[PDB]
C-alpha cells in the first residue's frame, strides 16, 4: 500500500483521502487535512519544527531542513538572487526556451508527447538561467540532475550523477566569485561574500534544481490536460497577462501537485480545538485537501479558472513558502500562453489512451501525453 | 600491502605525451595489407528538415576543439611513437549529391577509407545530400580514438555545439576537467610502478600470469578455412532470440547464488563450446565501459573500453550450476585486477604474437541491458555495415525488460569471421547457443555430457 496521502483520483483527493476528517492521528502521526489547520501548523513557526551538529551535508543549504534563526539567516543572502528586477530579466530568456521547445513539437510533428519533449524539459532549463549554468552546457547538466533521481537507475549511478553535476557547481562557484559576474551566484557573492561559505552556496543550487523541476513538470502537465478536459476555460489563457495570471492561479490550487510539505514536528504540545498534538509527534499536512476545504472556496471541487483567486496552500504558507513562487507564476504564464498561440487547436491526440499519471515522485505529474494540433 | 593508485588529475602537458596500451597496439596494428579492414566505428544521421550546413561545419569543428584526442596525430616509429595533439581539426564540409539507391554503397566506401594515423586525424566526416530538406551525415571513427560509448559522447557533444553555432554563437560551454593525454600519463604512471616491487601493477601482474599460465594459442571452433596469415577482418552476423519465458526462469536461478544473467550466458557458452569440442580449459573474453566511478571519464571520448579475459576450467562433466559457480568465482576475483591494460598482458605471458588471431581469446561475449536532437531537424539512425572484427566469434545479446522491470527474452546476434566460418556454420552456433540456453533454464542440473545439441531442419 501506498501512503493515504499521496493517494490520487483523477485530479481530486482519492475518496479515502476524502474521507479522512481535519485532522487526526494516522500511521504517532497526525494527518491534518483541513485548510485552517494546515495553514495553523504551517504559519507557527515556534511550535513547530522542520528539521529531521545536526545537518548532514545532503541537507546543507536545504532551507526547508532550517529552523528559524538559520533560516531567516539562510533565506535572507539568497535574495539578490530573486529580486522582480532579476524576475524581469529572466522573462526574454524563459520565452526563448520554451520557444525552441515549441520548435522541438513541431519538427517531431504532430502527434507529440508534450511532457517528454515540453514539460520534462521547459522547468530544468528555467532553473539553470536562474542559477547562470552555461548556456550550451544547459542540456548536459540537466542530464546530470535527471540522471541522480531516475529510480529506474542503480543507486549506484545516481550517486554518480549526483557528484558529477555538485563538482559542476563548484567548479562554475569559483569562477563566478573569483571576478563575479551578475546572474545568481555574482549577485549573491557581491552583496553578502564572506558572510555566505562555500558550503552554502553549493548546497542552495543543488536543492534548487530538486525543488523547482518535478513541481513545475507535474504542473506543465497537468495543466494543459486540465484545460483540453474544460475548453471553455482557454480562452482565460488567449487573452492579457491579468487573465492568464488568474488562470494559472486556478490551476495551481485546483492541481496542489504537490502531496505534502515537510513534515512538522511539535515542539510542544499544540491545542486545536479538542485535540492535543503533543511534542514530539509529527505532522503532516494534506495540501490538496486543503485547497478542496470548503471553508477554503465554494465549489471548491470544480475547475474555473476566472474564479477569483483564494489563499490556497500550493505553495506553502509561512516563513518557507515557496522561494521559487514567482518564478514558477512567470513560466506557467509564458508556457501555457505560448502553447496556445502555437497550437490554437491542440488537442488529445487519441483521447481513448489511457491517462499516464505520475505518482512516484513528491510531485503529482504525467509521464507521457500526446497531443496533436 | 600493495601500494595504490596515482591521482586521476589534469597534468601539465609534456612534449612527448605517451599513447596507452590499448592505443599502442591499434597503432602497431595498423593496415598490415591494403586488403584488410578498417578497424573503425561508423555512425550516420539522416537529418530532415533546414540543414544549416556551415553551422554543421563550424559544430564538427567545435566537438574536436572540446576533445584533443580527436585532433591528434600519432607519428613515430614503433620507438617513438607519441600523441601529437593539434591546436584544431580540419573540416570542410562540401555535400556530396546522392540519391537513395547509391547512398548505401557510398557510406561503405567512406566508413572503409583506411588512416594513416602518423599523419591523418582519427575521424573523418561526411555529409551526403538527398533533397533540399533531406541529408544524410556520416562519422567514422578510428578505434585508436575512441570506444562504443565514445559515439554518443560525440553526438550529444555536436548537437551542442550546433544548436549555438545554428544560433549564431560559438558554443558557451566549461572545459573538460580531463583530456585524454591525462588518462595517458596516467596509466603510464601507473605502469612505471613495476620499479616498486610492492607497488599495485606488479601485484596484477603476478594475478594474470598465474591465472593465465599455460592457456593454448587458439581455441577449437568450426572453421570452415584454415587461419590466413594475414587477416581481412571481414564480418557476417545472424541474429538470435531466447523467448521470454526461458529468459525468466534462468534468471530465477540468477538469485539462487549469487550470479547476474551475463556470468550465467558465459557458463552456457562455455558449456557448448566444450561441446563443440574445445577442451574443457577455456578463455571467454568480453569488452568492460569505462570505469563507471571515475566520474571525470563520463563526459570523454577515448579508447576506454578494457577487454576483460576469463579463464573457465570445465573439466569433470559439471552441471550447469557447476559452472556458473565456477564462472563467478574467476570473475569476482579477475574483477580487481583490472588496472593492468589487456594489451600488455601477451608480454607478460611471453606469448608469440600474430596477425591471425587475437590473443588469450577468440570468443567474445556482450551481453548488455537495453537503452540526438537537432534544432529545427528530425534525425534518425541511418543503418551502416558490421564493423571490423578481431576476434573469431563475438556474441552480442540484450536483455529486453517489461514496464514492471521483468525479463521479456533475450535478443541479439553472433559476429564472426567470415575468413573462418560460413553463415550456416555461425546460424548453427548461434541456434546451438540458444538451444543450450533453453535446456539449462529448464534443468540447471544438467551436465555438459547431456547437453542435446541435435538441429532440426
Ligand atoms: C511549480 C510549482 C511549485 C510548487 C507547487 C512548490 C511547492 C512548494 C511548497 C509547498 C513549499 C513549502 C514546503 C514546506 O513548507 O514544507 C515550497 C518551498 C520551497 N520551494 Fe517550491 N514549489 C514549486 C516550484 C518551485 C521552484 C520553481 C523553485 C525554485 C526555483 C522552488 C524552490 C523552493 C525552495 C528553495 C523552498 C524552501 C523555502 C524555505 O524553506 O524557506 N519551488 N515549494
Amino acid at each position: 500500500s501506498p501512503p493515504i496521502h499521496t493517494r490520487r483520483q483523477g485530479f481530486d483527493p482519492a475518496d479515502e483521502l476524502r474521507a479522512a476528517g481535519t485532522l487526526t492521528k494516522i500511521s504517532t502521526t497526525w494527518l491534518a487535512a483541513g485548510h485552517a489547520v494546515v495553514r495553523q501548523v504551517l504559519g507557527d513557526h515556534k511550535r513547530f519544527s522542520t528539521r529531521r551538529v545536526f545537518r548532514p551535508r545532503e541537507l546543507v543549504g536545504n532551507l526547508m531542513d532550517y529552523d528559524p534563526p538559520e533560516h531567516t539567516r539562510l533565506r535572507h543572502l539568497l535574495t539578490p538572487g530573486f529580486t522582480q528586477r532579476r524576475m524581469r530579466r529572466l522573462a526574454p530568456r524563459i520565452e526563448e526556451i520554451v520557444t525552441d521547445r515549441l520548435d522541438a513539437m513541431e519538427q517531431a510533428g504532430p502527434p507529440a508527447d508534450l511532457i517528454e519533449l515540453f514539460a520534462d524539459e521547459v522547468p530544468g532549463a528555467v532553473l539553470c538561467e536562474l542559477i547562470g549554468v552555461p548556456r550550451d552546457d544547459q542540456a548536459m547538466f540537466l542530464q546530470l540532475c535527471h540522471r541522480h533521481l531516475d529510480a529506474s537507475l542503480s543507486a549506484r549511478k545516481r550517486a554518480a550523477a549526483g557528484e558529477a553535476f555538485a563538482r559542476y557547481l563548484v567548479a562554475m562557484m569559483a569562477r563566478e566569485r573569483k571576478d563575479p559576474g551578475d546572474g545568481f551566484i555574482g549577485s549573491i557573492v557581491a552583496e553578502h561574500g564572506d558572510t555566505i561559505t562555500d558550503e552554502e552556496l553549493r548546497g542552495v543550487c543543488v536543492q534548487l534544481m530538486l525543488a523547482g523541476d518535478d513541481n513545475v513538470s507535474g504542473m506543465i502537465g497537468l495543466g494543459v490536460l486540465a484545460l483540453l478536459r474544460h475548453p471553455e476555460q482557454i480562452a482565460a489563457l488567449r487573452g492579457d497577462d491579468q487573465s492568464a495570471d488568474r488562470a494559472v492561479d486556478e490551476l495551481i490550487r485546483y492541481l496542489t501537485v504537490p502531496y505534502a510539505p515537510t513534515p512538522r514536528t511539535a515542539v510542544e504540545d499544540v491545542m486545536v480545538a479538542d485535540q492535543v498534538i503533543k511534542e514530539g509527534e509529527t505532522v503532516l499536512c494534506s495540501l490538496p485537501m486543503a485547497n478542496r476545504d470548503r471553508a477554503l472556496l465554494p465549489d471548491a471541487d470544480r475547475l474555473d479558472v476566472t474564479r477569483t483567486p483564494v489563499p490556497h496552500v500550493a505553495f506553502g504558507h509561512g516563513i518557507h513558502h515557496c522561494l521559487g513562487a514567482a518564478l514558477t507564476r512567470l513560466q506557467l504564464r509564458i508556457a501555457y500562453t505560448a502553447l496556445w498561440r502555437r497550437f490554437p487547436a491542440l488537442q488529445l491526440a487519441d483521447p481513448a489512451q489511457e491517462i499516464m499519471f505520475r505518482t512516484s515522485t513528491p510531485a503529482y505529474g504525467l509521464t507521457s501525453l500526446l497531443v496533436a494540433w | 600491502g600493495a601500494m595504490g593508485r596515482p591521482a586521476l588529475e589534469a597534468v601539465t602537458r609534456p612534449e612527448r605525451v605517451p599513447l596507452t596500451a590499448r592505443q599502442l597496439r591499434a597503432w602497431l596494428l595498423a593496415r598490415p595489407s591494403e586488403e584488410t579492414r578498417g578497424r573503425h566505428l561508423s555512425v550516420a544521421l539522416r537529418l530532415r528538415g533546414r540543414l544549416d550546413v556551415a553551422a554543421l561545419e563550424a559544430a564538427l569543428r567545435d566537438v574536436a576543439a572540446r576533445h584533443e584526442i580527436l585532433r591528434t596525430t600519432f607519428p613515430g616509429d614503433a620507438q617513438t611513437v607519441h600523441q601529437h595533439i593539434h591546436d584544431a581539426a580540419p573540416v570542410r564540409l562540401t555535400p556530396v549529391p546522392a540519391t537513395e539507391e547509391d547512398l548505401p554503397a557510398r557510406l561503405a566506401e567512406r566508413g572503409e577509407q583506411l588512416f594513416d594515423l602518423t599523419r591523418d586525424m582519427p575521424w573523418r566526416c561526411e555529409l551526403f545530400a538527398l533533397s533540399e530538406k533531406e541529408h544524410v551525415l556520416s562519422v567514422t571513427v578510428h578505434r585508436i580514438a575512441a570506444d562504443d560509448d565514445s559515439m554518443d559522447v560525440f553526438f550529444r557533444d555536436l548537437a551542442a555545439a550546433y544548436g549555438a553555432r545554428r544560433a549564431g554563437r560559438a558554443p558557451e560551454r566549461a572545459p573538460l576537467a580531463l583530456q585524454f593525454a591525462d588518462y595517458a600519463i596516467w596509466e603510464q604512471r601507473l605502469l612505471d610502478g613495476e620499479r616498486e616491487q610492492d607497488s599495485l601493477i606488479n601485484d596484477q601482474i603476478t594475478f594474470w600470469r598465474n591465472h593465465l599460465a599455460g592457456i593454448d594459442q587458439e581455441t577449437v571452433l568450426p572453421f570452415d578455412r584454415a587461419r590466413p596469415a594475414i587477416p581481412s577482418r571481414r564480418a557476417g552476423t545472424v541474429a538470435l532470440r531466447l523467448d521470454a519465458g526461458p529468459h525468466a526462469r534462468l534468471a530465477e536461478a540468477v538469485e539462487s547464488a549469487g550470479a547476474d544473467m551475463p556470468q550465467l550466458v558465459q557458463a552456457a557458452l562455455a558449456m557448448l563450446l566444450t561441446r563443440y569440442g574445445a577442451g574443457t580449459d577455456l578463455v571467454i573474453g568480453t569488452t568492460l565501459p569505462r570505469d563507471e566511478d571515475l566520474i571525470d571519464l563520463e563526459p570523454m571520448i577515448g579508447p576506454f573500453a578494457r577487454p576483460f579475459p576469463v579463464r573457465t576450467d570445465l573439466s569433470a562433466d559439471p552441471t550447469f550450476l557447476e559452472v556458473v559457480a565456477r564462472v563467478q568465482e574467476a570473475v569476482r576475483e579477475a574483477r580487481q585486477h583490472l588496472d593492468v591494460p589487456f594489451e600488455k598482458i601477451p608480454e607478460l605471458l611471453a606469448l608469440p604474437g600474430s596477425l591471425s588471431r587475437h590473443p588469450v581469446y577468440q570468443v567474445g561475449l556482450q551481453v548488455r541491458e537495453e537503452d540526438a536532437e537537432l534544432p529545427a531537424l528530425r534525425t534518425s539512425v541511418e543503418p551502416t555495415g558490421v564493423e571490423a572484427i578481431e576476434l573469431d566469434l563475438a556474441f552480442a545479446l540484450t536483455e529486453r525488460r517489461n514496464d514492471d522491470d521483468d525479463e521479456d527474452g533475450i535478443e541479439g546476434a553472433l559476429h564472426y569471421a567470415a575468413d573462418l566460418f560460413d553463415h550456416d556454420t555461425a546460424a548453427s552456433l548461434a541456434r546451438r547457443l540458444v538451444r543450450v540456453l533453453e535446456q539449462v533454464a529448464e534443468d540447471p542440473g544438467r551436465r555438459i555430457s547431456d547437453l542435446d545439441i541435435l538441429l532440426d531442419d
